[PDB]
């Protein structure tokens, strides 16, 4: 049973170094095999950026030029991904891999991957959500179920958890994928589908949590 | 300079000089000798009855230098077969000049 | 320096159907090719490595052939929990290389938008911006057209669209869209529109309000 995992900074300003640990179990990594850095871009651009063999041996992707080292600690069973002056185009999930290969005919590939660590460059400060009700214009429907959210606006860096009623709500309930805005700063909107006659008689808090700006917020959602 | 990836390079090139020779080599001297062979760890030329066959250390190996001097060993029966026990399915080998344990069981895993 | 296509980027498949996932190489790679599956949560899995052999592990449902620069992956039954996105890879020369992927989702039954709009709230006026959105929920398939219209007059550039991933119990999905406007702008205009145009529904849908009456 060999485990790959992935560890480092999800956040880092641009022109900084980046520097990842591969921690590898159940298998030591200066015997036979080869060791490799991946990474997925948002959009589904899968790259290969490198390996270090067994032996101590490196082997970089051409287009990684003078950013790309990789090394390793044997002593550790860890080894190393360090990228220099990152910009917001490294911005991607970094993959570790162990590669093998079978003498039968000759193919060579990634048998146990890590499970990805996401990195953002990023040189937008901590900031905290606002956050909005998202309620129907009228108070009164004959439709037999209504929606209600709430807005999380102009936050930095993700993510943040929205629940509803501490937790107790949670049928209906959708929560979008955050969006970047042009800012810098990243907007979701949750929401809820409930029956319309519970509205009035039944209150529908959202619960906002932003660890990075020890921000927690609760936003009671009523029609005005 | 020495990873998977290099050795696994070095056996595909192996292979396909290999397979040059099994196609390109002319007909043994008579009729009865041992056909020649690429078991993927040796190439195995055609083999004189009742003679050992020997061939040099497979120099893809990692350790290729270890053992320059080294040979892998087969024997061609009076009867112009492979040797091979009853009990087994593969043909007699004797690679102990050529070896090196986790490296040489994944050379072996097929 | 291998180009690999999976001219599919994207493909719905009935539970218990056919799946093939193509890829194509910019030269003749000589059957070392790999396929990976990563699932939604980013985990990554070695399906088929040299075009055709089976990793320990691996369902036999999965199957892979090809040759020269042409080569496929194929589910033989679909099962829900092979809702992932599929990669080649080419493990013949340096650099290696991988497609662009396949995300395979699962075809359902065609079902409509429950669609909503919500007003910017009075709390978020006074902070200087005001956001429009319109909420379409639980639908199939994925395709929509909003529209949004302010007095009438349709929106460009000023709305953002997000979905939710594929629901694992009914296969639907949900979109919101926002409208950004200034305070300024919001403040101008009275109608406030948004209309979906989808497969479930036999003419569009439009959701508006009034700004007055918020």
């Amino acid at each position: 049973d060999v485990q790959l995992q992935e560890s480092g900074p999800g956040l880092v300003k641009p022109s900084q170094s980046l520097s990842l640990t591969c921690t590898v179990t159940g298998y030591s990594i200066t015997s036979t095999y080869d060791w490799h850095w991946i990474r997925h871009f948002p959009g589904n651009i899968l790259e290969w950026m490198g390996y270090i063999s067994y032996s101590g041996s490196t082997n970089y992707n051409p287009s990684l030029k003078s950013r790309i080292s990789i090394t390793h600690d044997t002593s550790k069973n860890r080894f190393f991904l360090k990228l220099n002056s990152v910009t917001s185009e490294d911005t991607a999930t970094y993959y570790c891999a162990r590669a093998t290969a079978s003498f039968y005919d000759g193919s060579y590939y990634f048998d146990y991957w890590g499970q990805g660590t996401t990195l953002t460059v990023s040189s937008a400060s901590t900031k905290g959500p606002s956050v909005f009700p998202l309620a129907p214009c009228s108070r009164s429907t004959s439709e037999s179920t209504a929606a209600l959210g709430c807005l999380v606006k102009d936050y930095f860096p993700e993510p943040v958890t929205v629940s509803w009623n501490s937790g107790a709500l949670t049928s209906g309930v959708h929560t979008f994928p955050a969006v970047l805005q042009s800012s810098g700063l990243y907007s979701l909107s949750s929401v809820v589908t409930v029956p319309s006659s519970s509205l009035g008689t039944k209150t529908y808090t959202c619960n906002v949590d932003h660890k990075p700006s020890n921000t927690k917020v609760d936003k009671r959602v009523e029609s005005k | 300079t020495v990873s998977l990836w290099e050795t696994v390079q070095k056996w595909r090139e192996y292979r396909r000089q290999c397979q040059r020779s099994l196609t390109e080599d002319p007909p043994p001297a008579t009729d009865l000798f041992c056909n020649r062979t690429f078991d993927e760890y040796a190439c195995w030329p055609d083999g004189e009855p009742g003679s050992f066959v020997n061939v040099s250390c497979p120099w893809y190996l990692p350790w290729a230098s270890s053992v320059p001097q080294g040979h892998v060993y087969r024997f061609c029966t009076a009867e112009g077969l492979w040797l091979q026990k009853d009990n087994s399915s593969l043909p007699w080998r004797d690679l102990s000049e050529c070896e090196e344990s986790p490296e040489e069981q994944l050379l072996f895993l097929y | 320096d291998i180009q690999m296509t999976q001219t599919t980027s994207s493909l719905s498949a009935s539970l218990g159907d056919r799946v093939t996932i193509s890829c194509r190489a910019s030269q003749d790679i000589s059957n070392y090719l790999n396929w990976y599956q990563q699932k939604p949560d980013g985990t990554v899995k070695l399906l088929i490595y040299y075009t055709s052999r089976l990793h320990s592990g691996v369902p036999s449902r999965f199957s892979g052939s090809g040759s020269g620069t042409d080569y496929s992956l194929t589910i033989s039954s679909l099962e829900q929990e092979d809702v992932a996105t599929y990669f080649c890879q080419q493990g013949n020369t340096l650099p290696f290389t991988f497609g662009s992927g396949t995300k395979l989702e699962i075809k359902r039954t065609v079902a409509a938008p429950s669609v909503f709009i919500f007003p910017p709230s009075d709390e978020q006026l006074k902070s200087g911006t005001a956001s429009v959105v319109c909420l379409l929920n639980n639908f199939y398939p994925r395709e929509a057209k909003v529209q949004w219209k302010v007095d009438n007059a349709l929106q460009s550039g000023n709305s953002q669209e997000s979905v939710t991933e594929q629901d694992s119990k009914d296969s639907t999905y949900s979109l919101s869209s926002t409208l950004t406007l200034s305070k300024a702008d919001y403040e101008k205009h009275k109608v406030y529109a948004c209309e979906v145009t989808h497969q479930g529904l036999s003419s569009p849908v439009t959701k508006s309000f009034n700004r007055g009456e918020c």
